[PDB]
């Protein structure tokens, strides 16, 4: 069966996905995410989208501003139009089977709302494509491959050269923040091969 | 991070180990999310950051995949010439061109809304605006527009069988992140992953460039130009977020920087000094690695140097004596609260009264505040990241090399007097801060350990759980959020592959509305601390033979 997606949780709880195409084992996935750790999954996509001061009130405006000023969220949306049939059912499918399991905790709250949802007086929203997106953009491009002090190296760079006059700042510069240092050790050995 | 791959020739009964650990902090729940896909061309076990529809770190019975972060510089800053009469516009190669704008309104819980614009030029958002001057910053980034590709190749690389299947993935993976590789046949790989900008000739990639079009990158520069090597002569990859070739330029962070004194050194001396390893002992290294001070190494030679002369009534000259007979090491007394050997403390004071002595004296104020730290820096929660060798001693451990570093000295940080006479004095320093607490019998020191906590924030400082929910473990460890251990045709065993992980501190983070917690909420948390690991399943044999249930749905898009 082309409709069927069966899902084995092992002793520590972990879940495998048993599907025959694309869209149903991601829905799978989402269903199981969302069954895990659907409190987390909803504070990660306001947080990468900058929607926490909604439910969190007046602390988290700065915050929102910020994430919001560092993306442009159209350009995410168009990347998502190109894709393929293949690729887009990735993440439709993995929307979809939240938002299947979000259903029915929104239909049934006494027993399968997470206490959370109640703490901080609130409840779980449909997710799209873009959402999925944004998690891994995030979380993933913005924490661990965004970073720039330039203009801080700047700021520095002057305040040398005041002090040590214009080609001395420069190689006081070099001596805190150099381009490149032979002496580091590397993962590839010099035998391999250098930039 | 840390990684370290062991090939055919390193291994011992199996022919490839692969060993993760990804620091990004300590959450609750946990930061990755353990899963299994079975199904349309998809055959994978493993963990992965918030669930992300590709794993990052598993295998697929064929290969197996693992990450650091990169840290190479993909993002530079472009100085835009703005226009007083006319705004909204920027000079881009002879022209007065707009700005793409957007308004965006924020809804706050129990406040009034507000509504704020952003900008964006050819280059990217505008970072910051200086009207005196009329410059705006645009913060341009190398994968702008491959963020999704990014995400996607991160998914087909589960599907790889082979080297050559796996870099096609790779070749499209934009972000700054170092990629590892193993197989059943025992081949290794690595691959410094990501798009670079191909940069105009005399451009600085440390400092802001004008943004009126001559300094506009060319291009991206070829996956050709990416640092790769495949099975190593030496028989193993290692890697803590240290360079990945010689002559590789960093990241443009003022506080990041790749020198001769390097936390990745540790744990090449543990690979190196065993011709083979096994299974255990490859898993073994988190455990030392965990525990080891990363200064003693550095900065040893230069105190007993200093302090040769010296009586052995001279306490400058017995904090060294102590320091000697230490190998680094961390480990808890009895109490769960402070360390065994004074070691870390004394090197804590040392080293914080070196730089100010040295590198914070030759830098202007403000910026003397980034050379200060002595990489020690803690709360009483503990470090939020992992344990580094600081700016600030890379810069000091330069210094102290004389004209054996390759980095000229412009300025002599020590201002003239001899070296042994700024060391000893940091020593008196450090004797008077340290006995006045303590005591003078170094021997009965108790010094506080760091702590490791579970924090229910995450990383962003939004709360993910409530504040009850907070865990607390006694023993800091420098070590990945989770660890993750494959190992390739074991000659102990009929399995071509066997992986292990640990999820700490559950699979779960689900609390039913009367306060029940999931059964496999906090099933991990032990586990973490004592360095154990659960097994991690891919054979249907294997997952119906440890089966806890079972749930099948019938759905038609
Ligand atoms: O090394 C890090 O800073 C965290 C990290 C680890 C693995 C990865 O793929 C990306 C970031
Ligand atoms: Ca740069």
């Amino acid at each position: 069966s082309s409709s069927e997606i069966k899902i084995v949780r092992d002793e520590y709880g972990m879940p495998h996905i048993y599907a025959n195409d694309t869209w149903h084992l991601f829905y799978g996935y989402g269903y199981v995410v969302a069954q895990d750790r659907l409190f987390q999954m909803e504070m990660a996509r306001r947080s990468t989208q900058g929607t926490v001061a909604e439910v969190l009130g007046k602390d988290f405006v700065k915050f929102d501003k910020d994430i919001r000023r560092n993306y442009w969220p159209d350009a995410i949306r168009a990347q998502i139009a190109a894709l393929s049939p293949e690729d887009m059912s990735i993440l439709q499918g993995y929307a979809d089977g939240m938002n299947a399991w979000i259903d029915k905790v929104n239909t049934n709250p006494e027993t399968l709302l997470p206490k959370q949802f109640n703490t901080f007086g609130f409840t779980p929203k449909r997710w799209e494509p873009f959402d999925v997106a944004m998690i891994f953009v995030g979380t993933m491009a913005n924490r661990f491959s965004d970073s720039t002090s330039e203009i801080d190296n700047l700021a520095l760079l002057t305040a040398l050269k005041d002090k040590y006059g214009v080609s001395q700042g420069m190689a006081v510069f070099n001596q805190l923040k150099w381009l490149v240092n032979p002496s580091a050790p590397t993962t590839i050995a010099v035998q391999e091969s250098n930039y | 991070s840390n990684m370290w791959v062991i090939g055919k020739s390193k291994a011992q009964d199996a022919k490839a180990i692969m060993v993760n650990g990804p620091q990004f902090g300590w959450y609750a729940p946990a930061y990755t999310y353990g899963i299994g896909l079975h199904g349309a061309g998809y055959d994978v076990t493993g963990n992965t950051p918030f669930a992300y529809p590709g794993l990052v770190f598993g295998h697929n019975g064929v290969i197996s995949w693992g990450s650091t972060a990169g840290f190479g510089d993909d993002v530079d800053i472009f100085a835009e010439r703005l226009s007083a009469e006319k705004p909204g516009y920027y000079l881009h190669n002879g022209k007065w061109v707009k700005m793409l704008s957007r308004e965006e309104t924020i809804t706050v819980k129990n406040g009034q809304a507000e509504t704020f614009t952003v900008w964006r030029t050819v280059h990217g958002n505008i970072l910051q605006t200086d009207q005196t001057t009329q410059t705006a910053y645009a913060k341009s980034r190398a994968w702008d527009g491959k963020e999704v590709a990014s995400l996607l190749a991160w998914t087909h690389q589960m599907k790889a069988k082979n080297w050559q299947q796996w870099t096609q993935q790779a070749a499209k993976q934009a972000l700054t992140i170092n990629w590892y590789y193993a197989d059943v046949n025992g081949n290794i790989g690595y691959v410094h992953t990501g798009a670079y900008p191909d940069r105009q000739s005399g451009h600085d990639p440390r400092l802001p460039v004008p943004g009126t079009g001559k300094w506009d990158w060319k291009g991206l520069l070829p996956f050709e130009m990416n640092p790769k090597v495949y099975n190593p002569q030496s028989g193993y990859i290692a890697n803590w977020n240290n360079s990945p070739q010689k002559d590789y330029p960093a990241s443009d962070l003022f506080a990041f920087l790749w020198g001769g004194a390097d936390r990745v050194t540790e744990i090449d001396r543990l690979l190196e000094q065993k011709p083979r390893l096994t299974a255990d002992q490859a898993w073994d290294v988190i455990r030392q690695t965990s525990r080891q001070d990363l200064n003693l190494r550095l900065f040893l030679p230069t105190l007993q140097a200093a302090t040769s002369g010296l009586t052995q009534s001279d306490p400058r000259r017995q904090l060294v004596e102590t320091l000697t007979r230490w190998d680094g090491i961390n480990l808890l007394n009895d109490d769960g609260k402070t360390w065994q050997q004074p070691g870390s403390a004394i090197l804590n004071v040392w080293l914080t009264s070196m730089l100010k002595r040295t590198v914070v004296a030759a830098v202007p104020m403000p910026f003397d505040k980034w050379y200060s730290a002595s990489g020690y820096e803690t709360t009483q929660d503990g470090p939020t990241g992992s344990l580094n060798i600081s700016v600030g001693a890379k810069i000091l451990y330069e210094a102290v090399q004389g004209d054996k570093s390759p980095i000229p000295q412009a300025v002599d940080l020590f201002a003239g007097k001899p070296q042994q006479e700024v060391v000893l004095a940091a020593l008196e320093d450090t004797w008077e801060t340290l006995s006045k607490r303590y005591g003078n019998n170094v021997s009965n020191w108790k010094t506080p350990a760091m702590a490791l906590t579970f924090r229910a924030n995450n990383f962003f400082g939004v709360p993910q759980a409530a504040a009850e929910e907070t865990r607390h473990q006694a023993e800091y460890q420098n070590r990945g959020t989770e660890n993750d251990m494959i190992v390739f045709s074991p000659t102990t065993s009929d399995r071509p592959v066997l992986a292990w992980d640990v999820v700490a501190p559950g699979q779960s983070g689900f609390i039913a509305p009367d306060g029940t917690v999931d059964k496999h909420y906090e099933d991990q948390l032990k586990m973490y601390e004592n360095f154990g690991r659960k097994s991690l399943w891919l054979t249907k044999q294997d997952v119906e033979a440890h089966k806890e249930s079972q749930e099948v749905l019938h759905v038609q898009r």
